[PDB]
């Protein structure tokens, strides 16, 4: 539901992203979409409440999800080169509620 | 006689004719035949051109449910306030297009997850009335595990519906049946009869098509029929797939299947078992055909 | 599966614009197609959801009324048009295809997006 | 003949009076009818006030088992040296009180865990005798998974009994049922037949109600009967629920259910199939009632 | 007629002499019964000494399948081009020795399979498959199964597909896949069980004791009869079974009682 701040990390390290629900929802499932600048997006993940996530066709194994309550997490196992982009989370069905996105950068 | 008027006259036996719906379709509440809700009949005649348009289903042991509902002769239905608390009601299918909107069977409630969770339902609907009542429920078999985890938040679905007399348990299996009407999944419809003073209890962890109430099952003289004959306006009581037969002669050759006090069929020129089949089921079909062959031979010799 | 959008062209302030989308890869013709606005420098903002199989068209609070969305079900395409487009609407409108329902009762999960369109740039001159 | 004597005469046919227990209740060893143990009969009469007091059970194909045991006409039973080691035996329940002490069925052995351990059972018992034999076993259905853990300590309960001819495997359904006689649990009862030269093997990872032995099965002349008529002392041959019937005229009207040398039923004013029902089950009941209707019509035309 | 000739003769009916084979064994392609492959018959005689020769099997609803196949009157079978890829075909067992080499049933093949076979032909056709100790679905219904010095038993199932119907096989393992379809057709064929030797008479009527002359309008030899023939009375083309080697319950009592009623009525008619 709510967005999260931008992230940066060195090459060869690991990074994480967050997307959190309001107090009124705890078990809602979120998604994870990726959008490179100057490029069309690409769906990549779905994350559930019970610490278990679902995958789409063609999604990479390099990304692994998480959840620890009223919040959902994404974890990049390893990131190298020009891989950073924006990441968004849909959290509803009546409205395609995006948080606002998180920007990733190298350093 | 040896000839028929050629039509099923509507008197004195009240005739309910399904132009496009089979009796089971009307019982389930097909949007195609919403006019058949809560109707009563003495003979239900099905045209052979009937077809289904709602969710593609199948009935385990279809014959006995068909016969029971036909002999009920009454589709009166009472809404019941089932206590589905932790689940979402009114799941609507795209195939059952009612009134230019996606819909489902009018007498079945497709329960899905609420708040992405499906609590283990344990609901009780005791029978405090003085008459026997019939409940009809179902189990939806999805085409893929994805279509199961999307619907019920858990793969291992199962259901047990029990009364004080006996119990019934259903397990759903995940797998794509060959596609019919562009739908690969299945719906299996069951039934459970609750006597006066009996208690109906539903205990399901998921994958349920709940009932919205109860039908009033009653003993009666009604029956079932399958023919393409038109509906007439005469007064001859007997009904035959070839039409209608006045009882001018104590025997007849028009057709074995009949309704009412009618001449007996011979080889030479109320409710009953089936006498015509579309498939080959096995030993029971051979027995129910051999009994009719024996009766026909014995009445031929007696004439 | 593939989703592609119709090539856009420059328009003038006060005129009207049209955008076309079609996926056709799913073997049910019962899937949803979203519409998401994104101005450069902004995030994704939902505006509406289209049911290609029927006449269901959804909207967001900030796009209700001002924006009309249609879909030709016979050819299985979705169209988006706007009235008196402003200079600030120079942006990208994304259409995303959902998982085909296939007769299921469209629970929370079935409205998720899983494939994005290639993206088209609508530009409005002064 | 259109009048009944008014009593079921005890000669010459040996009549067993089921005052409280049904045939199945006496078969299982209900504590209320331990006097029916090992008795023989040529007709088993069941009073309309029959009721049960032990654990609430339920029998798949109950009619088939009841008919088979009734036609057997022999409750002769033998204890056997079953190798139920590694588990403790003689499970007891509050409902089945005999002499104010907690007990269970007399002919059944309710196996339960020993030292919180239930090893897999693979026992064998050949039939080296000269006669066909029968075994009756069952499966428990606890009302809660906690009850299952309490009873057997393993929730993965499955069971199969196999002979040289075929096999039969059943799955216990853990779940709640309506609380009849203060017990939210069920027991299912099954039967198997071992011909001479065959071998019965009991295999079960848990949740098994073993038999204590075998019943002799024979081509018995006897049958079954449901009636409330008192036992008499006359010497007529035919028996009927209204009472015994003399053979003065070969056509009678008292009742269709008949036994022994009897006149025949006509609508005009040994071991048979069941002719009366209290529930509706569909095609099989319709067929076996239509055959009776056909026979009665043909013999009504014969007179 | 109060006596039997004492022998069955293959005229005018095309009597098939199953000297050692149960109908189902020849249906499964028993190596011992390889003479009955693709054979057609009018009446199938099963000797009392009939015996299976190889890997044990049990058939749920044995009577229904037996009656259906017997009334079909055809063992014609077509090698379908099923797509058994990703699995190992031609499983064999020690019991089914054929020609001094290990073999198996000829009409079945011992293998996440999801494979179809549409009935593009215009005639009703039948499949027979096994489950070793699995869902097979048609547009009408779905069938689901959960699995001689050989402890493990094979279970034989069968599925009938109309023209314009897709038969789908969907399993993880334990599937004894079919090799094709049998051409089921409606006919006057039947099955009997007897030990009467084969002769060369021309009397049409047949009975397990032997052939029966049609001259006398009534017969007392045996209730089981085939063809337009005399009838059984108490004094001195395909129907239900009238002989049992087991006790089953309500259905067996029903089919004994119907024959009892027929006998008690035809004896009174005479
Ligand atoms: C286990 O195995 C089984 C068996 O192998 C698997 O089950 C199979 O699943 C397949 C999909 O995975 C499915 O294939 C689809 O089936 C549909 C049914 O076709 C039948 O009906 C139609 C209608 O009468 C007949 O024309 C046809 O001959 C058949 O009888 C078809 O709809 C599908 O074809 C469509 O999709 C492909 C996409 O590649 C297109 O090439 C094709 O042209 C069709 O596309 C149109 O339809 C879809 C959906 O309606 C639209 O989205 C699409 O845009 C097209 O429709 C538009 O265009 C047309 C033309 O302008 C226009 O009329 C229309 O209005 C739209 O505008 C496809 O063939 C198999 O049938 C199914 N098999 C069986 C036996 O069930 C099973 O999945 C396996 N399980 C697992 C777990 O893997
Ligand atoms: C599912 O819900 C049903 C209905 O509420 C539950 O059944 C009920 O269980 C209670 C247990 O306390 C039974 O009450 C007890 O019953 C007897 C009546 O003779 C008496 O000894 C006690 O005073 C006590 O009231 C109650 O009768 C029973 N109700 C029914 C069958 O209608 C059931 O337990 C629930 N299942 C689960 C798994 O929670
Ligand atoms: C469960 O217990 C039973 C009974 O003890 C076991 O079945 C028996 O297994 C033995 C071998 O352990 C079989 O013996 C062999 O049989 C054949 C007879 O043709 C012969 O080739 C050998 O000389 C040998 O004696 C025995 O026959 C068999 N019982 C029957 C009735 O067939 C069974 O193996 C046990 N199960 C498990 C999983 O341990
Ligand atoms: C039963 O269904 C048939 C089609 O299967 C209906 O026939 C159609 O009727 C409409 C008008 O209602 C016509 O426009 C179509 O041309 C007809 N189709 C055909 C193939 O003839 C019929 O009306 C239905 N009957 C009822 C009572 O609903
Ligand atoms: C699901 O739909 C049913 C059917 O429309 C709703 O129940 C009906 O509610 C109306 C309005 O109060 C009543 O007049 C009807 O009598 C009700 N019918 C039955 C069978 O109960 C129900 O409220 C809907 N449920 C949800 C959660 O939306
Ligand atoms: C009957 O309903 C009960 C409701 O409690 C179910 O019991 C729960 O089952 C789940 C799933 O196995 C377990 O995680 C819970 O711990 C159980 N609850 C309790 C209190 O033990 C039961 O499984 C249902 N049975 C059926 C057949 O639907
Ligand atoms: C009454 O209709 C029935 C059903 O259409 C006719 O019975 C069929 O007659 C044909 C022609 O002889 C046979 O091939 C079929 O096998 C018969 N079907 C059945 C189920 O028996 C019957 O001929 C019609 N009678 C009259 C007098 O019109
Ligand atoms: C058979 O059932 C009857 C009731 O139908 C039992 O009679 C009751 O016996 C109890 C003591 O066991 C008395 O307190 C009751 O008053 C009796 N009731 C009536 C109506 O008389 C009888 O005991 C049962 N027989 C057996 C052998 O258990
Ligand atoms: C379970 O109870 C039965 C029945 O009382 C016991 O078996 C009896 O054992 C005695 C003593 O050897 C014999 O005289 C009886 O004939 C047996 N009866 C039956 C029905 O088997 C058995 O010993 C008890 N088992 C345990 C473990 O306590
Ligand atoms: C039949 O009995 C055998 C043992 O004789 C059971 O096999 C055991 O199964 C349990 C539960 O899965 C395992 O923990 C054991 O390791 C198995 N033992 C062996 C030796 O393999 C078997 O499951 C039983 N089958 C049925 C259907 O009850
Ligand atoms: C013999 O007893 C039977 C069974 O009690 C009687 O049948 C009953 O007949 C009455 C009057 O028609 C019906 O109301 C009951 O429903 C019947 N009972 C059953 C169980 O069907 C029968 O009338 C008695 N015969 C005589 C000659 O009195
Ligand atoms: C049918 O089976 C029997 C045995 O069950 C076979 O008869 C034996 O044949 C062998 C040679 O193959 C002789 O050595 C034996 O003496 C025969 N035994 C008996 C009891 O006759 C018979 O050959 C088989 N028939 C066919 C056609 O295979
Ligand atoms: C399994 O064995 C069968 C039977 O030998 C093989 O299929 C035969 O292939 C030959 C050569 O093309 C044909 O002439 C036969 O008609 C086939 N018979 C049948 C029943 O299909 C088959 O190729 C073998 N498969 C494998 C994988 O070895
Ligand atoms: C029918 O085949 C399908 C695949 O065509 C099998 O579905 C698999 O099921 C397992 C177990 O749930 C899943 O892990 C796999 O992902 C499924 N595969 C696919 C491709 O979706 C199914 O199990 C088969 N049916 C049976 C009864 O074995
Ligand atoms: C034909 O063979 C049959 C079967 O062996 C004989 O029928 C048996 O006859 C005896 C003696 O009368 C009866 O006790 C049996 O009950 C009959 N068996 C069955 C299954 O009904 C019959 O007698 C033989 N007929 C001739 C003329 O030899
Ligand atoms: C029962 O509910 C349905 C809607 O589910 C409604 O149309 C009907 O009128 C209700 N029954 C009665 C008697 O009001
Ligand atoms: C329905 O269930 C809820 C939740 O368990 C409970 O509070 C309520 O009392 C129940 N209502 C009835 C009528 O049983
Ligand atoms: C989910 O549960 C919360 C409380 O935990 C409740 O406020 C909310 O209404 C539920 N969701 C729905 C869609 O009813
Ligand atoms: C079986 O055991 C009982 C005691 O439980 C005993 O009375 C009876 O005589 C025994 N029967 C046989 C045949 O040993
Ligand atoms: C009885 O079972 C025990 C425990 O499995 C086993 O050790 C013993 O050999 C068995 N005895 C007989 C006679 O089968
Ligand atoms: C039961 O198990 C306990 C340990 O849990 C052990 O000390 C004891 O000896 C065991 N008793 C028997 C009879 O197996
Ligand atoms: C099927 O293949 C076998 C060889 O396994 C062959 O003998 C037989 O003739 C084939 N069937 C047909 C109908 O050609
Ligand atoms: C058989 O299956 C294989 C493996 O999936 C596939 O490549 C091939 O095209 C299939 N052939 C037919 C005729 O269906």
């Amino acid at each position: 539901l709510t967005q999260s701040s931008s992230a940066s990390a060195s090459l060869g390290s690991s990074v994480k992203l967050t997307c959190t629900l309001s107090s009124g929802h705890d078990n809602y499932i979120i998604a994870w979409h990726q959008q490179q600048p100057g490029k069309a997006p690409r769906y990549l993940m779905q994350v559930g409440a019970g610490g278990t996530y679902n995958k789409g066709s063609g999604v990479p194994h390099r990304f692994s999800g998480s959840s620890s309550g009223a919040d959902r997490y994404l974890t990049i196992s390893n990131l190298q080169s020009d891989d950073e982009a924006d990441y968004y989370c849909e959290t509803w069905d009546s409205k395609t509620v995006f948080g606002g996105g998180t920007t990733l950068t190298v350093l | 006689q040896n000839s028929s008027i050629g039509e099923i006259c509507d008197s004195p036996h009240q005739i309910l004719d399904g132009e496009n719906c089979t009796l089971i379709d009307a019982l389930l509440g097909d949007p195609q035949c919403d006019g058949f809700q809560n109707k009563k009949w003495d003979l239900f005649v099905e045209r052979s051109k009937a077809y289904s348009n709602c969710y593609p289903y199948d009935v385990p042991d279809y014959a006995s449910l068909r016969s029971l509902v036909a002999s009920s002769g009454t589709l009166e239905f009472k809404n019941e306030s089932f206590n589905w608390t932790g689940v979402t009601q009114n799941g609507t299918s795209s195939a059952c297009i009612r009134g230019s909107s996606s819909s489902f069977f009018s007498r079945l409630n497709w329960l899905t997850h609420l708040n992405y969770t499906y609590p283990a339902l344990n609901v009780t609907m005791p029978n405090n009335e003085q008459f026997d009542k019939l409940y009809i429920w179902g189990v939806h078999h999805p085409g893929t595990d994805k279509d199961q985890i999307f619907l019920y938040a858990q793969s291992s679905g199962r259901i047990t519906v029990s009364t004080k007399r006996s119990q019934q348990a259903v397990i759903p299996n995940i797998g794509s049946r060959p596609r019919i009407r562009d739908i690969p999944s299945r719906i299996s419809i069951y039934w459970t009869i609750v006597k006066p003073g009996d208690i109906l209890l539903i205990n399901s962890t998921g994958n349920l098509i709940a009932p919205r109430g109860y039908f009033k099952i009653r003993s009666g003289k009604s029956s079932i029929m399958r023919s393409d004959a038109p509906i007439g306006k005469c007064k001859s009581e007997c009904i035959t797939p070839n039409g209608s037969i006045p009882n001018d002669k104590p025997f007849q050759n028009v057709n074995r299947i009949t309704y009412g006090a009618c001449p007996r069929y011979v080889k030479q020129s109320f409710h009953q078992i089936e006498k015509e089949f579309s498939e080959v089921e096995g030993r029971i079909q051979d027995l129910e055909k051999y009994v009719e062959d024996t009766k026909i031979d014995l009445w031929s010799y007696n004439a | 599966v593939q989703v592609m959008q119709s090539g856009a062209e420059a328009r003038m302030t006060g005129a009207t614009v049209k955008i076309s989308c079609k996926a056709s890869g799913y073997t049910f013709s019962d899937y949803f197609l979203h519409w998401v606005k994104q101005a450069p420098g902004k995030g994704l903002e939902w505006m509406g959801l289209v049911d290609v199989d029927n006449g269901e068209v959804r909207y967001a609070e900030k796009f209700q009324g001002r924006v009309t969305i249609t879909a030709d079900t016979s050819t299985e395409t979705a169209y988006l048009e706007m009235t008196t487009v402003t200079s600030g609407d120079t942006a990208v409108y994304y259409c995303a295809s959902t998982t085909p329902r296939g007769g299921n009762p469209s629970v929370y999960n079935y409205f998720f997006v899983d494939v994005w369109g290639k993206g088209t740039t609508v530009t409005v001159s002064s």
